């Protein structure tokens, strides 16, 4: 892990290895991005706190003993990613990497429309999966828009000819996340 | 109700059980809340004892735990006993006093530790002076707390 | 009939018995409301056609021999009712009501969210249909929103304990149109 | 030819020549745009009707017997213009022409204004046409502006020095179409 | 008088009787609101000038001897109607009213439209005048509106059937002032 | 007793007594509203952490040993008052009280302006200060308003005639907080 | 001179030379922009007075006998700067520059924050100054922001590490204009 | 490189001296990070024990701290000195298993107390079977992680 | 109330002046719509040609149009003389049943005439095998309607 | 090109037939559009129907269809003969002006049955006046469409 | 009640001390205000002069002021008192008309002298030719404005 | 390059001439801007009416006009030869102060007339005394201002 999904509240953890220590070591907590800068989130040292500004009410630093917490108070997609923990004891530093995945869980949905031109014969049925991060559609046989909240959205069509071949079956993923949509009637 | 007696209960033995509890613990970054008495608000010597003491039993009890018939639990039930001998030793104060001059303190075990050392050991020390000491009236240093 | 899609040209039809007579019937055409008030949509007379503001672009009017047409050019939900072509020659009138069923197909949804408190152990899954004139929900056991569109909108909750019974079946109907959303497994 | 006023509904047409037929030919509707383009308004075949989405509800589609009927709902003045009808039966396609004239009615405004400075003895009346196609206007003696609806507005004025010579007439002008404006007297003896 | 019309720079002067006085006077204007109300626009004593500030730059008050001018800088609607001068030396006082007129040069409209329904034949002819304080209209033959501004418009309708008697004439009015509209021919 | 100021992070604490005890401890974390009535913030319980969304991202809870910390994110005007604690072990619950002090350091301004009418020989100085909880004001002689963050604003004129008397002094406190305005020359000789 | 405060009524004055005329010269205000350039504010001929459209309300002018005024009914920061006065009488001119200073009053702000990281223990005290034409600010030891007004605002800080050396004084100043700012103590 | 001897330097004083510790540790709720080797990863139990034993000697210092020349401190001198003594009778495997099958856990100083004791108490018994046990060659073992 | 004479009513000069019509009509692509009984609710052949023939005859006059003393006019006249005459070959049924098993149609006029056309022919047949058969109670067959 | 003869082509059989034709249709308010001549912009008789017979033959056989050995199938037979034979009585007009004058007609049947007996009717009519009316120079006439 | 007195009440020294008035004053730009007969109300010269008469009155107090004992201020208290010695050569006329062909005229100094000389040089001409010119009922005249 | 005649150059006829000015003018509120010597900048008696002189030229031309041949027209006529005979009673300082020391009023004819006046009254005072007085230099005085 860790793996978190969308919405919910999430720890990192990193610790000093001499266990009679832990207000001493400085600590701070980097958001890595593309591809080698650092952001710092925010620091603390003898049980004073400071979180940057931009990432104020996003993210929160606690110490236990010896063991220091990155808490993110909602996962929102941005999150997903590496994160890094610099530990400095004059002139010691140790240094711990964590990776936080973020996971919006899938939907699936199912509808038709009949043709109108040249005739009404025609059913096309839709299947559209969204998911973070990978979301993936496909019809059983007999276009990535990206989302506000970062998710994505992907859409399959299935265009059936009278006498129409029902029931009629899509299939929706994430990763191991799965779902059917079933087409068992239109309304006539 | 106090008498010569209360100058001859708390030996050096309790007070190197309390030294043995100390020295024996593991030093970790680790902190625990407790309720002790304000030092910063009782500063009459006496006084700050009298109300130190009112609270070391409960201190004792849900604090400073150890596994059974082990030294250091063999020390806490050889402290709890000789607290109820001292009872006699110290005259009560109005009730209105009982949750006053009273603080939590997020410290280490260590320093949980030390605080007690401390009473034990001042209260045998002003009992070797003056086995009635603790007859002190103490409702008017409580009722400068806050 | 006649039924007609969202979004669909439709057409309602009236005629005049006499065969040889066109142009010379006024022609007048209403849709009817709750409950008993009848709004014009609009007039044709020798060929001549108004259609009032409010309907506007959305209806027309048309003759061919004795038969009398009105278009609706693309069928929304406040269409679906009852309508009323009044036809008069000088002092004769005879009048014909037309039954017109706007219908959306549905769209079934599914998605699924972990519980946060007092743990992460229970998967509750949301099945979602949205249709015209009769969305209805449920699952296959082991609040009613009102759109902007006019149609509507109802959803249902299924709470799944350790270990999850999966797959669950969602089961969403209009009428007798029919589809399953169906959810294979979680996203560990 | 086909004339519209602003807000009417009006109606083109095309046929197929053999009378015995009707439903069988495939109509499609173009507007044609100022590089001689075609847009397709909508498509009509044994009596099912498409009309292309930005021309839904602006523009119908209707056939009876050999006659195929395109009906503006409400003209516009961007429905001036040439439409071009296609009708094929089989491997055999002829085209017709039709051009739309859409006019809006003349409006013509008087108003006038005295000098501020050197004095207030110099009368500014003024004479304003809005119209579509052509507005046009002009004092009788002893820069076209484009509105949001698509018409245009035209306005001249005549200064009058002291004793002011009224009535004066003023002549507004679509093409045929003619009003005039008077300016009989001022506010003041 | 005085007349000023929309827009207009305009002045009211008031005045000391004794010729020998003129800055020692305390002069006030006011405003005269409807009615027994008096709204003060503006001081002046000894050559300073103070003048309220809802009506701060559209006007101002000066002196030249024993003269003293209330100044509206460019007259609207609002400021037609009575003003008042108090001028007060030691235990005496002088008041003098003036009223103030505020014309807003009249516009005349012409428009035609021709009839939808039941046919094309009937000719509706429109005559709008825009006017302050009274517009008035009328067609020779063979209610009021309160614009933003505070002028007054009116409207008249005249219907034309087959065949329409071209050339017809409206009359428009302020009081004195007067524009004919004529609609000549329609446009075929 | 705890203070934080305006866009501080603080924390309050509470505590379950028998210090072998923590994770096993059902903790809920309500703010006191002016009816003496609990709105949740939030709960925890063997370091699973909820927190309600109207708090989310300004409020959070953790843990360690038998301590339970509500950290504040960023204090501002709203959260001063009292929050409450409660604890269940079992059948078994104790409830801790926690008063926080919210506080915006004062902003002391001075400026002046001379009268229009019937001359400009009064100087008018205002002294004005903005604070919470408790902003004061006042001129050294020989309303409230309430801000859009929660803060209190609160002025008060000194007229003084020709000659001006100079230097003059305003005080604004806070608490035991205290500014000095003085205004000691005008602009003109 | 002549030196106007922000908001104040104030008049610049011109004169013609031959006390026995007056109405017969034709006067005109320029307000000269930067630079070598004259901006029409309003005109004067025989008691007909016209002041430029984007000029009126801000700017009046009247006669007295031989004496020409320009007022201006508000002062702001733009009217700040040179104007000229043109007299022309025939065929012969006399031109009069003037200078206008306009003013704001400062005002003088102190507020205090505390340090958030490493600790508590640094106190920012920051005095603000706004005025025009020249803010001027200083703590007293042991850029520019031009607002909407156009008027100048420049701030400064002062850093106090333990024990804070209460209590600070900053000076404000305009030109002769003078204010102190002094914090005397923290809040605790 | 292991011989006979290495039967003969974990004695009982060690273990008693283990179980002092825990004896007189307060009970709190108290957490710590500490690495050991897991038992998830590591299922041979000679491996186990020898990769778990060395990973307890280097953690020691950092891990098991007391007040110098307290019964405690000198408990965990004399542990230390025995680690040195024990150098030759582990035989090293590959560099490249150095961090493998090691992870962090997250207890109590009673349930690193606990872990460490049954480390030395079982790497005893295996030694007073065989001297010689711990020259096995573990890197089949340490491959294995993280399975 | 029908006798004999129903057998003799309706002659070839009356169907050969239906095709007269049939065959003189202009082809066009162009439709009117009428009231017909339609074959797929009254499947039964008597009941359906009962129904269909006095329908036929009420629609004649709207539908039918000449100008007046034509050939075409002459015959329609001739055909509702002849409706008349067969007024009592057909016995009533139930009036609830008036309105049953009629549909309209949006056809051609020629597409009207071979309907009209094959009415009156089969009407014919029936009616020279049987001159009795539309006393049938056609009740039954009327009610299944709308099926 | 023309001569005498052409005084003798169209009998007043053809003309019974045409009237046959009306007399034989159905009324119903059925409309169809066909091309006609502008009889606004040709008001000359002579060159309106010059120009009406240069369009009959295509009207007729697009607008005038009949089943087969039909009487009005064979009378529409027998007028296309008639006008295969009349060809010699029209001198041809400038090639300029073969769509000029024409029009599109949204009418009845009845209506255009009516349209194409008054050509053949005034045809004959002018042409037993005159065998040789038909050879008159029609290309002013047709400028002046529109 | 007039009488032939009347004849020459206004001398040619009366007119002399006015022009006297005129030619002293210093050429301004200057204007004030006053109030007036209006001429372009009051056309009728009789009239014109009689209605001026009941105004010259105050018009003198409140409008040429002179400090005490200077010649010019002696010339104004000789024309109040060869005004008091007018008031029986005019006969009155209804006092409804008391405020009527009055105006107000924003002027300099000097025309003020000018319009103030011509009543006494206009009144005076009428004077010498007929006496009893000022019995004129000027009721209508007055009614006019 | 003065002399004894400076003495009485003035004599109390240019005096009573001045007041006959003074007492001869309508009392008003009428105010005229002119260009005078500014006595907040210029106080010291001798340069204020060394400086004024220079002025009084120009002042009397375009402020003081009366008509031709009038009384009062011919005392400014005299007092213009009176200004012309008194150029050699005053010697000339540095050309740079021609406009220093000058500042425009707002003010009464009146006001304007008492300060002229008073220019006449204190240089015959003054000269009098001494009659080389003007003889002093006031470079220094008006460059003060
Ligand atoms: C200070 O005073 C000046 C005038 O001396 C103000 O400038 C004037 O502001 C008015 C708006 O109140 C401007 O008029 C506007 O013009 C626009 C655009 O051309 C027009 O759309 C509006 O209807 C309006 O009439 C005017 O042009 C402008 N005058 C000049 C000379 O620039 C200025 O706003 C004042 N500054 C402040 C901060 O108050």
């Amino acid at each position: 892990a860790v793996t978190a999904f969308l919405g919910e509240r999430v720890t990192l953890t990193s610790y000093w290895r001499r266990v009679s220590l832990g207000p001493e070591i400085e600590v701070s907590w980097f958001k890595l991005g593309p591809g080698e800068e650092q952001v710092l989130i925010g620091r603390m040292h003898h049980d004073v706190i400071f979180i940057e500004w931009p990432f104020r009410g996003f993210f929160d630093i606690h110490r236990s003993a010896n063991t220091f917490f990155l808490v993110v108070t909602a996962a929102n997609i941005s999150h997903d990613g590496n994160y890094l923990c610099r530990m400095k004891l004059g002139e010691t530093e140790v240094t711990k990497q964590e990776h936080l995945s973020v996971v919006k869980p899938l939907t699936l949905s199912v509808h038709s429309e009949r043709s109108q031109f040249p005739d009404f014969s025609v059913l096309t049925v839709t299947c559209t999966v969204n998911a973070f991060p990978h979301p993936h559609v496909q019809w059983l046989m007999p276009g990535v828009m990206k989302e506000k909240d970062g998710s994505l959205s992907v859409a399959v069509d299935l265009s059936l000819p009278k006498p129409w071949h029902l029931p009629v079956t899509c299939v929706g993923k994430n990763d191991k996340e799965e779902a059917h949509g079933v087409y068992v009637s239109g309304y006539l | 109700d106090p008498s010569e007696y209360c100058s001859h209960m708390i030996g050096s033995g309790h007070l190197q059980s309390l030294q043995r509890l100390i020295d024996s613990q593991m030093e970790t970054s680790c902190q625990i809340t407790f309720e002790f008495v304000d030092q910063e608000q009782l500063k009459d010597p006496v006084c700050y004892l009298k109300k130190a003491f009112l609270l070391v039993q409960d201190i004792m009890e849900d604090t400073m735990r150890f596994r059974d018939n082990t030294p250091n639990a063999i020390a806490i039930v050889q402290l709890q006993e000789l607290s109820l001998r001292l009872k006699s030793c110290f005259t009560k104060d109005y009730e209105e006093h009982d949750k006053a001059c009273v603080r939590t303190f997020y410290e280490t075990p260590l320093q949980l530790l030390e605080k007690v050392k401390n009473v034990f050991n001042e209260t045998k020390n002003l009992l070797d002076k003056d086995w009635n000491i603790f007859s002190k009236n103490c409702n008017n240093s409580f009722a400068e707390c806050s």
